[PDB]
């Protein structure tokens, strides 16, 4: 499974691929890993199906409780914590081998300059977080072939469109290197999840949107 | 009200026995004027970054209360942000406080808290003064709060000397000049909205007497 | 209303009836001087490095408050350092125990206390003394502090004989004069001397107590 | 992962570097290490590099903790006592693989001398700390080449400024013998970070200034 | 408040004044210890420590628990620091604070009165030491003499006109039986800490070997 | 505070002078218990431990609760210690501050006089020891006889006046009964003894056939 | 370390030597391992020389602790079962090498025989007692050989001299055999100790009375 | 070591072996295993002597208990079930070592047939309870011997005389071909424990019974 | 590291060397290894420092507590029992290699004779203690070569001066075997540090008066 996350000006994309294995053997093709967890951030997590949508749930269920206990919502900073303490609090557990890393995408409606005011923030096993600085981020097993499209990419990246764009392609490289995560399926009609936060909010991108996009990485390298 | 009028009763007498403290909304923040003699034990203190304290009354009682607000406010910024302890969550938490007091322990605690909290730095916010009293009420008040010894002379030489955004020399004269209506003996202090992070800073000796 | 004001009256008395202890500040530090028959049950005693303490009232309850400032003092100088510890802390922490005694418990502490602390070997601050008493009521006494028996007496006689600066002989006997207005030994005497290099408090006695009052 | 400190006249300057390693590979470029723990104190910790943030973090709250209760900071022996029952409280972890061991330098107020008033502590596993009278010291995987550099360069200190490039040289050393420790990344622009601490409290150190002092030994080094 | 604490206090003072009267001494030797009792298996005197006695009037039940505290006490203190730890002042204390919360916290107040006695270890010499503590935490250091239980103000008054500094044994004992004689061996029970002995003072002086004395 | 110590001493007096009369007195072969006892089924004797015996009057499920704990203290200690270490005097004992604290502590003071006894170990040499515990926790060491319940002073006048040391079996039986009927038949008494001839467990019941020809 | 126990007419002895060893290191040359308990008994542990110091004064605290609170000693079979509880209760200990196996020696003031008044218990590590009915015991790494020189020289045994000459001799033996055992240092005039126990109690016996023992048997060896 | 145990018309007898060992050496030649527990049991503890022995102890203890606070003694059954749960709570410590399984001899005073009312009781380690219906039973390292010694034997047994002489016998020839097992000791007058049961309760066998029925054996095969 | 401390008359001294290693690395030049506990006891400890730093302040905590809750300072056996319990407590943490063995040098001031009224206490592993008759005693790494030092030294010392000398020399020839005591530094004058107690206290010895003794033993040699 691969989840990646870059920065464009004005926001944020994160995507996430649809393949879930047991070994070698593909047990999931529909599998969502990315969730809007509150109206300016949403999340990934390199892994299964539940343990990706009960650990956005629960983290959702958080960032709202404490919306409607203090009228506010938290600080960017204080959602980074909030979840840092929630993968913290599942290390007894990631001994064994049930680990779960988290990536963060968001917009800090608070930021100075509104162009750079998308957030990356990536987790480490011990619960130990890191806001990006570089303008890109993956997570999972073909992390490091996404992240090694994206840095050959991210130039090309002006704005929401070609940020997108970069963040499928991203996807596709790995995929096109790592089998655990899941290319573009055009026969079934299944293509990766994605997700796009600017000073609007966070919106689902539809389906029809990222399978144009697909459609042109494929066409453009045959 | 065979044990409320009493148990009630106790406390007012005691805030009625005590000295007085004046806390306003100036220009650069909010400034806090005491009457307190001592060198050592203060009426005046930082809760948080940008949030004060200030009490009268039975000095063991709002002591410990003061460590309490510290301690409530501490623990708050650890689990989520300092930006998210706010001047408003410290009153709340006074007001749940003092009420259980005055309801469940052997004696009303003998105290009236202020709780002020000043603007973020480079941040436009009016400040924000509460007023939490030995029943748990909880007053908010835009301009400033009198608490202890003989309010209403205060309250009523500042209604005529208050103005919106007076300078650190002119409401620190207007304060001093309310407390005798209602350096040494006096503890004064102020929430520094220019200050980057911690906006609570002492104004004592030299430096209280050059500017009056 | 009216029961807190036994309370006040049960203590009172019970002070009253005890032996006057006086705490005043002097050139080198602070002396504590008091009317003690007994041989082995002190009134008077260290707390930490620099901070002494001195009580008057029913003993085994001021004996139990010496204890538990030893304790408090001990155990914040291990977490923190010896430096952290100051006699403001002990005052106030007294402060707190005796109210809560004077709300929560049956009889309540015949008890006065006195916490007093000395500037650190090589340092230069005014000594500090403060008076806490059966209710939790805390001060800050800049001179000298009379507890026990009958205070106006003995605290009027030190309050026209106090000289700020006086020699160790000097404060003594204006001390054990200022004593006997509210009538080697029956005296238990000690010193928190400002210039020891770690542990000020030390006790006055017999030949060395005797040379001091001569 | 390498962290430096040393003592300059009327103060103490403490850098770290930005990288970080999984294995081999590279996982981490812009790294912090340092963090300013309270008006005279900053803490650089060395591994488990994600949670560097999060140890001065609950020690920053601590102190500030302290002060605010008593009214008054706690002594720089309290300060360290702190330090040690903090890092004593993980040696549980410490045996699977979660190792933090902390540098801490800080200046004292109430220290005699005010030129002499720079402090520099380490830590070892056990939670045991040790008060530096050499000067200089240094914790991480290149600890050794930057304590060695220093070693050879600390008679050049004589204020701030030449403590920081000291520090700096110090940590560019490190990376030099060290795969774990990044140098300054002159294409990326990212430089290690800095605090100076003297009588006028803890200060972050400019990226700008990290940075033309950076440029000044590599870029000369090189062809440049 | 008051005429409940004086009502506790009543009981306590009626309850002592119902029971047979023991006398402490300091003697040459070291304490003697006098009872009336006509019992032969229950005791009022008994040895705490090496070198500490204890006596005690009142309700048998109540201070045997205190007699049975005060062993569990010492033998803890001895075994956690060193034998030459444990002091009479110690003791005193702790039964000072142990009737104080008891009288009090409890329902029904212990009609007690406490002697611990303390004599110097084998070899040195130090004044004997008596203490006397009441039923309500009261605790008075005593030089010569100590008289509880039942009417006390005669057997005291014999004793004062009678006691004399390091008396022998058997005069200690004669003044003492006089002294028990003013306010009323089968009906006796006797004891001493024999300062002379090496480590354990205490000895009970009984039967054939008392006939003698008395 | 006292009036209220004073009303539970007489409920609890009160509660003893309705019950029924128990006696116990030294003889010869050691001691002997006579309590009047319609009832077969519960006892109002039993043994404590080899030596030990125990004689109650009172209201029953409480002196029973009693002797339950007393066994479970003496057994207890002769596990954490050795059987010879058990004494009459350390169960008198803890009677006496256990009867204490129900007097002060619990919302109803026992309504129960106890006797605990003690005679000699096989082929020792010592005189048999006997205790009344009361209702307070005052506790008496008697050595000739207890007489407890009911109207004690008939049946100690009686007792007293006919006492005599190291009687017959058959002689300080009818001593008792005799006593007995002066404060008041096989079918009518539980009787016991704590005989110093056997070799560990003293106590010994007599009971129909046996105690009928004694009796005589 | 050998420590020995017998039984004469009228009482008995316990002897014990002084070395203590680190390995093959002597770490010791004067340590007192046999220690008077109470009136009537006397204990000696071998082993580890630590778990020998702490052992001998929490029972004697235990023997007199009882005496104070029910006025009369214990039985010398309580004196027993408390010693074997004290035991037991560091078997745990034991099964890291804190192994600590004490010797008993007493006079029963309460036995028919007053000739036959002395005891000799042994424990193991369990915390098993057993009285020793053959007149003599030993315990430590020179047991053996201190139990096998006794068993020739026991008939000599008539009273209290001869028979603190035959426990000298047998701990004599046990040096002789065992490196772990210290042997008379006539150099340095250290001596074992031990400890007799008749009607009369347990008395230390003086050093001079040892030395003239020991030197008494190096003479008729040469 | 081995402790036997049979039936004889109108009774039971148990008899036990003084023999312990440490290893191959012998550390004991007195020991007795065989304890009268109440006035119609007995029991006989084979395994680590320190819970053997402290075992007899705190099994009669219960049984007394029982029957002071309740009046009257417990069931044969009850006893059982009492012994049985003993067992089972040390059940833990049985898998270090400390081993100890009990063998159990009583007169049931409640069976209808007082010839048949000799009761004989084995556990197992788990705490598991047999009755013998064979009539004679052993525990122990000698155990085996001394069964096949009793059924060659057990016909001979006709009264208490005859049985005690056939478990002597049992124990002669268990200690002939187990090391572990004492043989009679002649030379120190050391013989086997026993106890008789019938109608009139439980009695230590005299030791000169027991000697001269050894002495008869020893002939026997001489 | 080595800490060494001996008798002489009037009083005890104890020093200790400056070296600490991470292995083969020296990680440190200046380390304090003694230290005034209160006014009559000084503490040295061998092992880990981290164990070490806190062994010290908290024992000296321990002391003064007592003196003040109590009026008088505890007796010296006290004082070695309250140390003995620390180092028992450690215990469970010396198994995993947090070993720290302290070395008490006292003067008790309640001793009959003032000349021979220093005194030395050993602590092994087991927290057990002993009280040094033979006049010196070291521990550390470098303990055998100090102790072999002053077995030929310590004739030689006659009073605070030359017990001064000859616990410098003796941690000088534990320098001189073991790399892992510090010898003395000439270039950074860096010196073993040392404690001197006798009647007036314990005081700790000036750097100077160390310095000259090494240079003297120094010149000695060469």
């Amino acid at each position: 499974x691969t989840i990646v996350a870059l920065k464009y000006p004005g926001g944020v994309v994160m995507a996430g691929d649809r393949r879930s294995t047991q070994g070698n053997m593909i047990s999931g093709r529909d599998v969502r890993k990315v969730y809007i967890t509150d109206d300016y951030t949403a999340t990934g997590i390199a892994g299964t199906a539940a343990v990706a949508v009960e650990f956005a749930r629960l983290y959702a269920v958080e960032l709202e409780h404490y919306e409607k206990l203090e009228g506010v919502p938290l600080t960017f900073a204080g959602k980074i914590n909030r979840l840092a303490i929630m993968v913290r609090g599942n290390l007894a557990a990631a001994m064994q081998g049930l680990l779960a890393l988290p990536l963060l995408a968001g917009y800090d409606i608070h930021a100075s300059d509104p162009q750079s005011a998308g957030r990356i923030v990536s987790f480490d096993a011990a619960g130990g977080w890191n806001i990006e600085e570089e303008g890109y981020q993956a997570v999972g097993s073909g992390s490091l072939f996404a992240k090694s499209s994206m840095k050959k990419l991210y130039s090309q990246v002006t704005d929401g469109d070609s940020g997108l764009r970069v963040a499928v392609e991203a996807l596709y490289d790995a995929a096109d290197d790592d089998s655990a995560t899941g290319g573009p399926d055009l026969v079934r009609g299944i293509f990766p999840t994605a997700v796009i936060i600017d000073a609007d909010g966070a919106v689902d991108v539809p389906e029809s949107r990222i399978a144009e996009l697909a459609r042109a990485i494929i066409e453009s390298r045959s | 009200e065979q044990a409320m009028r009493e148990r009630s009763e106790l406390a007012r007498k005691g805030i009625a026995r005590a000295k007085s403290v004046v806390a306003l909304a100036y220009a650069g923040g909010v400034l806090f004027v005491a009457e307190n003699p001592s060198r050592s034990l203060q009426k005046i203190s930082e809760l948080y970054d940008r949030v004060g304290f200030a009490a009268a009354g039975k000095f063991n009682e709002f002591d410990n209360l003061r460590r309490g607000g510290i301690q409530f406010a501490d623990t708050r910024g650890y689990a989520y942000d300092r930006r998210d302890v706010t001047g408003r969550q410290l009153a709340n938490v006074y007001a749940q406080t003092l009420g259980t007091i005055f309801t469940e322990q052997a004696k009303p605690y003998e105290v009236e808290l202020c709780v002020a909290e000043v603007a973020h730095y480079g941040e436009t916010k009016r400040p924000e003064l509460y007023r939490i009293t030995y029943d748990g009420s909880i007053a908010d008040e835009p301009h400033f709060v009198v608490m202890g010894g003989t309010t209403e002379p205060i309250a009523n030489a500042l209604k005529e000397s208050y103005a919106e955004n007076a300078s650190l020399t002119d409401a620190l004269r207007i304060a001093v000049a309310a407390l005798r209506a209602g350096v040494a003996s006096l503890e004064v202090a102020v929430l520094d909205a220019n200050r980057p992070r911690r906006a609570f800073r002492r104004i004592t000796g030299s430096a209280l007497q050059a500017l009056l």
